[PDB]
C-alpha cells in the first residue's frame, strides 16, 4: 500500500498532477521450481 | 524489471497506456492512500504485465524476495514523501497509514 | 558488542537441539542370556511405575531363569521401506461411452490417495510422510478386456490449465509431464518425486488454510492442506471423435526411500470420506472382538 | 529425589513433592530455529522471559462421571499475556512448551488420569450420526481457547481413532496414590521451520480420566484439575499490526 | 554526502535526500543499562526488532498562523505496537529515539521550524491570567498522545522560560530553503535506570516556526509536517498485567 | 549457548554508552594566533548552516586579520562550585507571641528552598543536580534584636513523627538530629549529605507520583517527585511555657560538591508558586529591554 | 532512467537474519524448461475427404 506521508507539493507554474512508473523483479535469492503449462493458451481456433 | 501495472483498470484499446502509470497530486494532508495491490507474484492482476510474473507461470511453486521500484516522473520542482508499506499474510488491508 | 552479563551468559539463539536418546544398529532380534535365581532385597525388576511415561524396563533374565539363546531372527522387513514399498490401489477412473458422469472422453481426477481403506489406513499410522513415489497405470475395459485403443494421461499441476473436453488446447502438453500408452501395451509406470512446498507430506493438520472469520460455510476447510494438494491428473482417449469402447484406469502407487515422523493410533472406525477423519457416530464399534465375561474365554 | 520438583522459568515458579518424574517428547528438547532450516529472511524477534514462563489458564472439575478434555496449542494462549500479543503482532510463531497439569486428592481417594499430547489432533464429527451427512467441526471445537472442550467419545477420541492407543505419544498418569501431577515438556513440531499461531494448532493436550475418580460419602468431593504451560524458546517473525484471526 | 541520507532499523527504512547531518543529543549514542547503575534484579526483556523500528504517528498542517506543537516521550508510544504493550505489562522500561521530522515545499516557499528535544518539559498554566489562582494542567495537556498538543503560549513554551535559549537544547532547524527534515537521536535522559513509561515522560518534542511559513497565491498551500519516531535500545522489567495509566 | 548468527552477532545488551565528544583542559581563555589575508576559492570559515544544530566553528583568527595574544584570564570562577557555592536564603520562619500562623511556640517547615527567586533561578537553570550541602541558622527578634533564648531545631525526615506542639514527645529526639542554641551564639551551622532515593535532585519532574486516572482533583499533584521530598524542619523555644519574645528563623543554604546534568533555558517570568512553573498569563513580558525601531538605538 | 535494475538487497532495506538457502536453480535451465515434448504438428489421412 502506498500513502501520502507528507504532501506532493510544487509552486506556482508546474503540474498539479504527475504519475509514477512501478518497476518490478526478483531478488537474488528467487528461484523457481516444478516446471508446468501457462494458464493461458494464446489460441482460440487452429492458426492458419 | 519491466513494468508493474499497478493501475489495472482501464480496459478500452485507447486507453490502455494508462495501465502502465499511475497518479499523484497535490493532497489535504491526512494521510491519504495512493494505492494498493497485492504482492503475489504469480496471481491474477498487477504482475501479469511483468515478465517475473509471465515466467513465473511456466512454474508450480516459487521461493525468494521480491523488488518494486518506483520512478517519479513529476516536474523537477515538485516534492513530497510517500510511505510505501509491504503487510506480511494475515494483515488486512490496511484502513489507515 | 554485549556487555550486560545477562547477555552474554543467555542461552538465547541455540540453534541445536539436545536429544536425549540415538539410535543403535539392530538387524537382529536381541539375545537372550543365561540367568538364576536372584533372592534379594533392593533389587526389584518387575516392580514399575506406569505414570512415569515409560514402559517397562523389566526383562526376560530378570523374571525367569533363562538359558542361553542366540537369535538371528532379521528385523529387515519391519523398515519403513519394506512396510510402504508395495503398490496399492490408491485411483479409479471411469470413462464410459453412454453415461452421467465422464461421457465426455476424458476425465480430470484430483490427486487424492485417502479414497481406499487399505492404503490410507496404513500412511495414517504417521503423522508427517515424506517419500517419492512409482505410479503404474492398469487400463482395461470393465470387462478387464483389453482393446486396441490409445489413451494419453497428463500430470497437471495446481495453476496449469486443465482440461476441459477430449479436444481441450491444454492437452498440447508443451510444458506439463504426459504419457501417451495403448490399452494393449503393459501398464504405463513412471517415477514421481517428493512435490510438496513442505518438508513433508501430512496426512493431519489441525488448522485453516487462510486467516479470517471461520464461520459455518467455511467449516469445510477446517483441516485442509493446500501443501498435500499436488495438482490434477486427466486421462482422455486420443482422438477427435468418441471412443468405441468404455473404459477403467486403475491408479496404484508404490511410495520408495520414505521417512516417517510422529507414530499415531490407528483408525479403529471406517472411513467416510476422503481427507477428513469423520466417523459414524451411530455406530461407534469397539476395536476388537468382545466376550461375555472377564472370567471365561 | 524424582517425587519432588521445582521448574523455574521466567518469573514463575511450580513446585511438587509428589511427581513421577519428567517427560521430554519424542526425546529432545525445544530449540530454536537454524540458520539452515530456517526460509524467512527478516530477523527474528525472541522476547525471552516476558513470553517463556508459566501460564495457569484453566481449572476444571473432576467428576465421578467425566468423560475427558482437550486444548489446543497454541491456541490456549494466542490472548494472554505478551505470548498472546507477539502471537498477533506477527504471521510466524513457533515454540515448545513444558505442561504441567496438577490434581491433588488425599489418601483415601482414587482415580487415574491419562494426559498425554497428540500432535496435529484433527476432529472429527459423527457424520450426521447415520455417517450419511459430511458435517465439519465448528470453530469453537476445533479451537476452544483457553476453556477448552469436553470430548464427546472419548473412546475414539473424536476422531475415529483409539484411545487406548494414545500412549504412543508423549504421556504421564496421574494416579492418585502415586503422584499429583503431569509434566511433559514439547519441542517444536511442525514439517515448517516456523507457522502461525492462529490458523494451525501444533498439538493437542488431552486430559482423560481411565480409570474413574472415587471416593466415600464425606471426603471432598470437589477435585479441581488446574492447567499451567509455558511456552519455551519462543520465536516471532513477519510483524505488521495485530490480528485476532 | 550530508545532504542524503538513509536511515534503516528494524523493518522500516527512512531516505531523504535534503538533511542536514544528524544531531546526538548531549553527544552520546543510547546503550542499555549496565550492571552496575542497574537496582532492579529480574532479568530484563529486549524485544529488539518488534520495538526498536519507526513508528509515523502524527501529521499536523503548517499554516502561516501556526504557535507550534509538542509531544510527549515516551507517551506518544504508550497505545503504538509492540513496544505499546510491553510498555503497559511491564512497570520498567528505558530506551533511547531516534526522532526523524519531516516537511516538505517547493523551492518557492518559505519558513522555518525550530526541532528542539526538551528533558522534563514540565507544562505550566497561566495561573487564572491574573497569576492569582494555583492552577494545574489537565491530564490531556501534559500526555497529550500521538495527537500531541498546541502551544498557547510559544515565546515561554507555556512553561515560563524563553524559547529563545531552546537551542541549549539537542535541536536542528528545517529551513525550507536548506532541507526538509530533521533528525536526533537521543539517549535514556533520566536520574534512574528505568522508570515507569506511563507516569513519567523523560522529554518533550518541539516543533515551532520560528519564521512563519509563506508563499504566493497558487502554490501548493497544504504543507504537512510529520512526525516518524523510533525507539532503540528499548529494555522492560517488572512484568505483571497489561495496565494503560 | 548461542548458535544461530544473527545472535552471535547482535549488539543487543551493549553496556558501555558511546560518547562522541571528550573534556579537555582549559584553565585559561584560549589564545589568539597571528594570522594573515586568504584570498582563496574553496576554503570558506565565514558561511555557516545553523540549520545542522550546530553553533558556528568561525573564528577571529579566520575572520580578520589577527596579531598573537597570549591570554592568561582564568576560567576558575565559572566552575559549578565556584556559582553554587554561595550562601544565599531559602526559608524564613516566624515564631510570633500573639499570632495567626504559630503562636504555639514551634513550627514546622517543609524543605523546599523554590520559595525564593535569586537562589531558584541559578539552581533552575539544570534539570538535574547533585550535591552536599551547608545550612546556616540565622536568628533573632523582628527588629534584628539578640534576646537569651535558647532554642532546638529538628530534622524530622519522612516517617518520622512531625512534632504538634512545644512539647511533643517528638523533641526527645533520640535518633532524629536536632541542635540546641542560644540566639546569643553565633549562626548554627552544619553539613548536609546527598540524601535523594535518587542519583540526583531534579528541579523538573514531567510525571505523575502515582499510577490511576489523573482526574481534575488529582491534578495538583503533576509534576510532584517524592525523590525531591526530604523531610521537615522543625522549630520551638525550649520550654514548658511561652518564650517572652517573638523569633525569626532565616536558612541560609550553601551547596558544595556539585554535578549537575542537561542546562536549560532561564526563567524569564516572574514566579508565582513553589515547585511548579505556572506563570501569569496576562502579564507575559518580554524577556528583556525593547526600543522603538530596528534601525534606531 | 539509467536503464538497469536496482542493486538495493534485503539485507540493506530490513534487519534480517541469516538464511542458508539450498534452494536449486537447475530446472529453470535453458534444457529444463525446454525440453519436454510438446504437439508441433497434426496431420489428416481420411478416406473420403
Ligand atoms: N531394541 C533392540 N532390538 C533388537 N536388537 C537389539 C536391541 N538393542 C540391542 N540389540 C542387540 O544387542 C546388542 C547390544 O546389547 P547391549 O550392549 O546390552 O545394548 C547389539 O549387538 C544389538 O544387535
Ligand atoms: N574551549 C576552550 N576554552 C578555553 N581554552 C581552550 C579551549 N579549547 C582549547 N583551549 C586551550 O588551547 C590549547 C589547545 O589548542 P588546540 O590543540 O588547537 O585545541 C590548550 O592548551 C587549552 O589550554
Ligand atoms: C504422467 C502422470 C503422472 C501422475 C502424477 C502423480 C502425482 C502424485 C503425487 C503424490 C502425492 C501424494 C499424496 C498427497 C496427498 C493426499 O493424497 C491427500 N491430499 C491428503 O489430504
Ligand atoms: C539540624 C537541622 C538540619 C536541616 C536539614 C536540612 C536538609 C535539607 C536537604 C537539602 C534538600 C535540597 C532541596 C530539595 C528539593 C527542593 O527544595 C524542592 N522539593 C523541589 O520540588
Ligand atoms: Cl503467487
Ligand atoms: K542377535
Ligand atoms: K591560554
Ligand atoms: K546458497
Ligand atoms: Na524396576
Ligand atoms: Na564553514
Amino acid at each position: 500500500s502506498i500513502w501520502y506521508q507528507t504532501n506532493y507539493v510544487v509552486p506556482i507554474g508546474a503540474p498539479n498532477t504527475a504519475y509514477i512508473i512501478a518497476l518490478a523483479a526478483a531478488q537474488k535469492n528467487f528461484t523457481m521450481k516444478l516446471c508446468k503449462d501457462a494458464s493461458d493458451i494464446l489460441q482460440t481456433g487452429t492458426i492458419q | 524489471e519491466t513494468i508493474l501495472e499497478v493501475n489495472n483498470v482501464p480496459t478500452n484499446a485507447t486507453s490502455l497506456m494508462e495501465r502502465l502509470r499511475f497518479p499523484v497530486s497535490a493532497q489535504a494532508g491526512k494521510g491519504e492512500l495512493c494505492a494498493v495491490f497485492r504482492a503475489d507474484p504469480g496471481r491474477n492482476g498487477p504482475w501479469q504485465s511483468t515478465l517475473l510474473g509471465q515466467l513465473c507461470g511456466y512454474y508450480t511453486q516459487w521461493s525468494g524476495s521480491l523488488e518494486v521500484t518506483f520512478m517519479f516522473t513529476g516536474s523537477f520542482m515538485a516534492t513530497g514523501k510517500m510511505l510505501i508499506a509491504y503487510t506480511p499474510p494475515g494483515g488486512p488491508l490496511p484502513k489507515d497509514r | 558488542g554485549d556487555r550486560v552479563a545477562d547477555v552474554i551468559e543467555s542461552s538465547i539463539g541455540d540453534s541445536v537441539s539436545r536429544a536425549l536418546t540415538h539410535a543403535l544398529p539392530a538387524p537382529t532380534g536381541q539375545n537372550t542370556q543365561v540367568s538364576s535365581h536372584r533372592l534379594d532385597t533392593g533389587k526389584v525388576p518387575a516392580l514399575q511405575a506406569a505414570e512415569i511415561g515409560a514402559s517397562s524396563n523389566a526383562s526376560d533374565e530378570s523374571m525367569i531363569e533363562t538359558r542361553c539363546v542366540l537369535n538371528s531372527h532379521s528385523t529387515a522387513e519391519t523398515t519403513l521401506d519394506s512396510f510402504f514399498s508395495r503398490a496399492g490401489l490408491v485411483g479409479e477412473i471411469d470413462l464410459p461411452l453412454k453415461g452421467t458422469t465422464n461421457p465426455n472422453g476424458y476425465a480430470n481426477w484430483d490427486i487424492d490417495i485417502t479414497g481406499y481403506a487399505q492404503m490410507r489406513r496404513k500412511v495414517e499410522l504417521f503423522t508427517y510422510m515424506r517419500f517419492d513415489a512409482e505410479f503404474t497405470f492398469v487400463a482395461c475395459t470393465p470387462t478387464g478386456e483389453v482393446v486396441p485403443q490409445l489413451l494419453q494421461y497428463m500430470f497437471v499441476p495446481p495453476g496449469a490449465p486443465k482440461p476441459d473436453s477430449r479436444e481441450s488446447l491444454a492437452w498440447q502438453t508443451a510444458t506439463n509431464p504426459s504419457v501417451f500408452v495403448k490399452l494393449s501395451d503393459p501398464p504405463a509406470q513412471v517415477s514421481v518425486p517428493f512435490m510438496s512446498p513442505a518438508s513433508a507430506y501430512q496426512w493431519f493438520y489441525d488448522g485453516y488454510p487462510t486467516f479470517g472469520e471461520h464461520k459455518q460455510e467455511k467449516d469445510l476447510e477446517y483441516g485442509a492442506m493446500p501443501n498435500n494438494m499436488m495438482g490434477t491428473f486427466s486421462v482422455r482417449t486420443v482422438g477427435t471423435s468418441k471412443s468405441k469402447y468404455p473404459l477403467v484406469v486403475r491408479i496404484y502407487m508404490r511410495m520408495k526411500h520414505v521417512r516417517a515422523w510422529i507414530p499415531r493410533p490407528m483408525r479403529n472406525q471406517n472411513y467416510l470420506f476422503k481427507a477428513n477423519p469423520n466417523y459414524a457416530g451411530n455406530s461407534i464399534k469397539p476395536t476388537g472382538a468382545s466376550r461375555t465375561a472377564i472370567t471365561t474365554l | 529425589s524424582d517425587r519432588v520438583a521445582q521448574l523455574t522459568i521466567g518469573n514463575s515458579t511450580i513446585t511438587t513433592q509428589e511427581a513421577a518424574n519428567i517427560i521430554v517428547g519424542y526425546g529432545e528438547w525445544p530449540s530454536y530455529c537454524s540458520d539452515s532450516d530456517a526460509t524467512a529472511v527478516d530477523k527474528p524477534t525472541r522476547p525471552d522471559v516476558s513470553v517463556n514462563r508459566f501460564y495457569t489458564l484453566d481449572t476444571k472439575l473432576w467428576e465421578k462421571s467425566s468423560k475427558g478434555w482437550y486444548w489446543k496449542f497454541p491456541d490456549v494462549l494466542t490472548e494472554t499475556g505478551v505470548f498472546g500479543q507477539n502471537a498477533q503482532f506477527h504471521y510466524l510463531y513457533r515454540s515448545g512448551f513444558c505442561i504441567h497439569v496438577q490434581c491433588n486428592a488425599s489418601k483415601f481417594h482414587q482415580g487415574a488420569l491419562l494426559v498425554a499430547v497428540l500432535p496435529e489432533y484433527v476432529i472429527g464429527t459423527v457424520a450426521g450420526g447415520t455417517g450419511t451427512e459430511d458435517t465439519h467441526p465448528p470453530y469453537k471445537q476445533t479451537q476452544p481457547g483457553a476453556d477448552g472442550f469436553e470430548l464427546q467419545h472419548p473412546y475414539v477420541l473424536d476422531a475415529g481413532i483409539p484411545i487406548s492407543q494414545l500412549t504412543v505419544c508423549p504421556h504421564q498418569w496421574i494416579n492418585l496414590r502415586t503422584n499429583n501431577c503431569a509434566t511433559i515438556i514439547v519441542p517444536y513440531i511442525n514439517a515448517l521451520p516456523f507457522d502461525s499461531a492462529l490458523n494451525h494448532c501444533n498439538f493437542g493436550l488431552l486430559v482423560v480420566p481411565i480409570s474413574p475418580l472415587d471416593y466415600d460419602q464425606g471426603a471432598t468431593p470437589v477435585i479441581p484439575i488446574t492447567i499451567t504451560l509455558a511456552p519455551m524458546c519462543s520465536e516471532f517473525a513477519g510483524l505488521r499490526q495485530a490480528v485476532t484471526q
